[PDB]
C-alpha cells in the first residue's frame, strides 16, 4: 500500500513529540528505527538534528517496506499503543487524503 | 494542620528530637504501636545507623503515606505517656 | 485534563502535578515498590530486576524516577484509576488522594 | 475574498518573518502549508528556498480556494493570532489599494 | 499589547540565564511553560535542546495569549520577583524601541 | 526462574528483607560462603551504609554476573540453616 | 560584586565563596536547620516537609544543599543582610562572620 | 567612514570565522545584530543562511548608518578584541584600497 | 549481522542489543572493571586515569558509558572474541553468554 | 595521489557516518580536521552543517595536501583502522572508475 | 600574547578532561572560570552542556583578557602545575602553527 | 604506564589499580590519615579541617575518597615515589608493597 | 591557629584520639561544660556509635560553628584537668 | 594463604568467632601484643560495642594493614595458650 509522502506535517509532528522523548523501558524512536533495519551506526549519526523520528521518517521512505502499514504495524509490535490510539485517525485522514486525490486519472 | 506529612518542618524537628534520641524502648514500642508489624519496622529501624536520618522523621513520613490524622499523633503521644513531645505539638493545635 | 478521573489517561497529567505526587512516590524507595507493582496483562512482571536498575541510575542525574517511570509506563494507556488502584492496593493512600478523594479510606 | 496578488511587499514579508520562524511545538509555516492542502514532499520542497512561507503564498497564489479569505481563515483556525494581531490593520488597509483602484484604472 | 517579537536577543538571553536553571521550590521555565498552558509532552520535546526558556518564547508567540505583558504577569505571579527587578529595565526599553520604530506610517 | 538475576523484582524484594537486614552475623557468613574472599566483601559491605541499598542486593546480583543458578541459592539458604528466606523462594519453584 | 554588604543580593554572590559557606551550613543537617527558617513574608514556613525532601536527595547526587538552596531562595531577591540576620539569629556566626563581621559577637 | 564593500573577501570570511561562533554566555554575531538595530525576527532568519555573520553585513552593507566606521566602533562596545586584534590591519589596509584608488580610477 | 560469532566486529553489533548488555556490565562500576581491562597490543593500559573520568562524565548526562565505551573500542576493530575473552578473563559470565554461549564455565 | 573529487558519494557517505560520530578517545571527524591543518574557528563553524565530514573534506579539497592517499594516511595514522576496512576496498575503487574513465583521451 | 583561537581542537580536549572534573581542593574548571571573571548565573548555565571548559573557553574568547598566556598564567596561579606539564609543550606549538601559518601576507 | 617506578607521576595511574589500593587505604578512616599527611612544600597542611569534610561526604555518593583524594592531590605532580614514601611513614606498608615492593621493611 | 575549626587536621586527629575515647565521664563532662545544654549533647552523643566519627570532633566542629577561640579549648582542657589532651595544642602555640 | 589479608573470608569469619566473644581478658591481651600500644587499642576497642562488628576482624585486618604474615598469626595463637583458634587455620595450612 501507500508510502510514507502520504502523511504529513501535523502528523509526522505529532508522531515525534511521542517517539522522540527517550525511555527506559517503553521503545522511543531508537528502538523503532531498529525495528525498520537501521545500523548501529546510522542510528547514531540520527540522535543528531532535533525531530529524529521526523528524520527517521524521511530516510526510511527512500526504502524497502517503508509503507503507511509497515510503520504502524511495527508500532503495535512495539507496543507504543498510545501513539496508535491518538493517531489513528489522523493517519486514516491524512491516507483518505492521498488516494483521495492523486486520483483524476 | 491536619495530616502528619502537612506538619511545618520545625515542629517536625523539636518532634524528631524527641522520639528519635529518646530510650530504644520508649521510642520501640511507640513505633510497634503504630499499626505496624515485624518485619516492617526491622527496615525503619536500620535506617538509624546511617548519616544522620531522624528514624521518626521515617516512621512520621511513613505514617504520613498511610493517610495518618495529627489527632492520631496527638492521641498516641498521651496513651504512650510521651507527653514531653506533644508539650510542641500543641503548641500549633 | 482538569477535571481527573479514574477515566482519563496517565500520560495526560500536568508536569506540576506529577512533580508532586512524585514527592510522594520518590523517597523510601516508594516508586520501587510501585515499579514491580506495574503488571502487564499477561501477569508477568512489567519491568524486572534489569529495568529497574535502570530507574535507580537515574538518581545521579536528579531526575525523578517516580516520573521516568510513570510517563514511561504511560506508553501503554492505563488509567488513572489502573494508577489509584495500584496506588491504594499498595498502601499509597496520601498520593492517591491527591489524585482521587474517592477510594482512599481510613485506617 | 481576493487573489493573494493583492498584498504589497510589507507584508508578504513581515508574513514570512513571523510564520518561518520553525517552532516543532507550535504552529510554522508548515502546519499552514499543510491547511493550504500541501503534500508532504511539495513542503520539503519549500523548505529549501529560504522564505518558504513566500515561496508557500507564490505555489498557492495561483490555486482552487487561494484567496486572501482563506489565508486569514487559515491563520486563525492554527489560531496564529500573533500575526492576526499585526497584519490585520495592513491587510485590510491592503485590500483597498486593490478594491479602491480596481473599479477606476 | 505587543507580542513576544518585542524583545530580543539580549534580554531573551538574560531571560534564559534565570529560568533555565531547574529549581527545587521556586519556579522554573518548566513552571512557566506550564503556565503558559503547554502540554506535559509539549514541555518534555523541549526539555530537549539547550535554552528552552528561549524555545520557550519563541514556541508561545504564534499562539494564543502571547503579551509581552502576559510574559511578565505570569512571572510575577510565579513570584520569579527576581528576574522582574533585573529585567525590568531592559524589557520596557526593547518595547519603546518597537513601538518606538515600527511607525512611520 | 533459572538463574538468579532471573528473580521478578518483589520476590528478591522480600528476600533482600530478609539477609539484608537480619543479623550482622547470619549474614556475614552466608556472604563470606558465595565462594568470595576477604578484600571483595569490604566492598560489598561499605555499600550498606548509603542510601537505603540492599546488602543482599549487590551481593545477589553480583553472584548474577558470576552466572549463579537458583538452585544454588536455595541450596545455601539450607546448608546455612537460613530457611526463613528460602521459604519464599520455593513459593516459585 | 566585591564590597559584599548587608545591602547586596544574595543570588548575587560568587560561586567561589557560595561553596566555601556552603562547608559551614553543609554538615551536620546544618541547612535544614537554616531551610525551616526561611519564612516568606505571611509568616509561613517557606520550605515545607515535601520541599526539604527534595533538597535531601541531592545528597546522592554530590551537590551543595547549601547551595542548592541558597540559590533557590535567591529568587527573592533576600539581602545578604536576611542571611546573616537568619544566620546570626540561628547561631551560625562562623559563616555570618564571613559574610560581614559586623554583628558577630563573642559568645 | 566607508560604506562596506571596501572590505575585501579574506576579512568578510575572518569576520564570519570570529562572530558565529555562538556563545550564549559572551557576545556572537547576534549580539552585533542586535546592535545594527535588526529585529528579533529579522535575527531569526539570519540564523539561517550558515555564515549569518556575513548575511548580516549584507543585510546591513547598505542601510543607515552602516559604514565600517561603525562596525569597528560596534566590535569595540560588543568588546569583541578578539576580531579588533586581528582584523584591525587587514581593515586599515583594506581602507586603502578603496581610498587609494578613489581619487584616480 | 545476524549470527553473532568471535570472528565478528565489535562496532557492528546491533543498537538494541548494546543497550542490552549495557544493563549487565553498566551497574556496579561494572564497564570501570572493564575499560581498564582494554588493553592497546603494546600492553599499556588502553584508557586511562584521565580517559575514564570523561566517561564517569556521562552519567549526568544519563547515557551508557557501557556503550559510549563499547562503541567507542569499537574503532580498533577488536573481534566479539576480544570481547567476551575479556568479558570471561574479568569474570563477566552473564553478558557474555548473552553473546556467545561457547565459553562460559559453570562456577 | 589524485584529488578527492575521485571518491564520490558512495564512500563520502560511509566515511561520513564513522567520523561525524563524536567519540571520546578515538578520532571523531573534529580529529582529522586538526589532521588536515584547519584553524579553531574553521572546525566550529563547520561543526554546524550535519555531515562535517563531507564539509571537511569538500573545505580540504581545493587545499593543498588534497591528496587521496592523504587523507588515506591520515585516517590509519589517527588509528581509525576501522574505516580503512570497511572501506579500504570501495576506494581502491572509486580511484579506479576516475583513473580508468577521465582518461579516454 | 594572540587568541584562544591559536589552540584548537587536540589541547581543547586534554585540557577539558583535566578541568571537566570536579574536585574538592583542586581546581576544576568552575575555580577557572571564576578567575576569568565570569558571573554567578554564567557559570551555573555554563555547568549544563557537556565540556563545559571547552564552552567555557570559547565565551570567554570574545571577551577582555582573552589571551592564551593569559589563562595560561590563569592555570599557573589557580595551582593546576600538572596541567601546564603534560599539556605546556602542546600549546606553544599549536602558538606556532598560528604565528608561522596565517601570516604569509 | 606499566613498569611502575618511584619517579613516576600519581595522577598516571591505572583506574583499575586504584581502586585497589583504594581498599587498603579506604577503610578505617585510613585515608583521613593519609590525608592530614599530605603537605605542601612550605609545610603546611595541605588539605584542612574543611577540605576533609567535603571528602567525608563522598560515603553518601559511594566514592573511594581515597581516589577522589589521590586523583585531587595529583593535581601537583607528586611521584608514585611521594606516595609511598608517605604510605610507609605513615605505616600503610600492604598498599606501598603493592605500589613497589621496595622500601617495604618486615615489622 | 585563630579559631577551633582553624586547627591543622591532624592536630584536631590526635586530639580526638584523647577527648574521643577517654572515659565516658571525663568526656562527657567537657561537653557539658562547653556552654550546651540536655537537648543538643543528646545529639552530638548518638554520633559515637555510628561508623568511626569523632564524637570531640563534632563537638569541636559544632564548637567551631559558634565561633569558638582555641584559647578557649585550652582554657577548658586545664579548667577539666584533661591537661592529657592541651598538651598536643600547645605544640602549636 | 600467605598474609592474613588473604584469608578465605569464612576462615577468618570462625576465627573472628573465637578471639572475639572471647574473655574480655583472654582476647586484650592478645591485642595488646600484637605488637600494638595504649592509645591504638583505644581505638579498637571501641569498635566492638558497635553494629556487629569483629573487634578481631578489625584487629586481624589492621595487622593485615602492617604486612603480617600467616605464620605470625599462628605463632601467637600458641605462643598466647589460644590454640582454640588456631585448630582451625592448621585446617588450612
Amino acid at each position: 500500500m501507500l508510502p510514507l509522502a502520504a502523511l504529513n506535517m501535523r502528523v509526522r509532528r505529532r508522531l515525534s513529540l511521542f517517539l522522540n522523548v527517550r525511555t527506559q523501558v517503553a521503545a522511543d524512536w531508537t528502538a523503532l528505527a531498529e525495528e525498520m533495519d537501521f545500523e548501529y551506526l546510522e542510528i547514531r549519526q540520527l540522535e543528531t538534528q532535533a525531530d529524529p523520528t521526523g528524520r527517521l521518517l524521511d530516510a526510511w521512505q527512500g526504502r524497502p517496506g517503508a509503507s503507511v502499514g509497515r510503520l504502524l504495524e511495527l508500532l503495535t509490535k512495539l507496543g507504543r499503543d498510545d501513539v496508535l490510539l491518538e493517531l489513528g485517525p489522523s493517519i486514516e485522514e491524512d491516507c483518505q487524503k492521498y488516494i483521495a486525490a492523486a486520483l483524476e486519472h | 494542620a491536619c495530616y502528619i506529612y502537612q506538619l511545618p518542618s520545625w515542629v517536625l524537628d523539636d518532634l524528631c528530637r524527641n522520639m528519635d534520641a529518646l530510650s530504644e524502648w520508649d521510642w520501640m514500642e511507640f513505633a510497634s504501636y503504630v499499626i505496624t508489624d515485624l518485619t516492617q519496622l526491622r527496615k525503619i529501624k536500620s535506617m538509624e545507623w546511617v548519616q544522620g536520618v531522624s528514624i521518626t522523621r521515617e516512621l512520621l513520613w511513613w505514617w504520613g503515606m498511610r493517610q495518618a490524622t495529627v489527632q492520631q499523633l496527638v492521641d498516641l503521644l498521651c496513651r504512650l505517656e510521651l507527653y514531653r513531645a506533644a508539650q510542641i505539638i500543641l503548641n500549633w493545635k | 485534563m482538569g477535571p481527573i478521573t479514574p477515566s482519563t489517561y496517565v500520560r495526560c497529567l500536568n508536569v506540576g502535578l506529577i512533580r508532586k505526587l512524585s514527592d510522594f512516590i520518590d523517597p523510601q524507595e516508594g516508586w520501587k515498590k510501585l515499579a514491580v507493582a506495574i503488571k502487564k496483562p499477561s501477569g508477568d512482571d512489567r519491568y524486572n530486576q534489569f529495568h529497574i536498575r535502570r530507574f535507580e541510575a537515574l538518581l545521579q542525574t536528579g531526575k525523578s524516577p517516580t516520573s521516568e517511570l510513570l510517563f514511561d509506563w504511560g506508553t501503554t494507556n492505563c488509567t488513572v484509576g489502573d494508577l489509584v488502584d495500584l496506588l491504594i492496593q499498595n498502601e499509597f493512600f496520601a498520593p492517591a488522594s491527591l489524585l482521587l478523594p474517592d477510594a482512599v479510606p481510613l485506617e
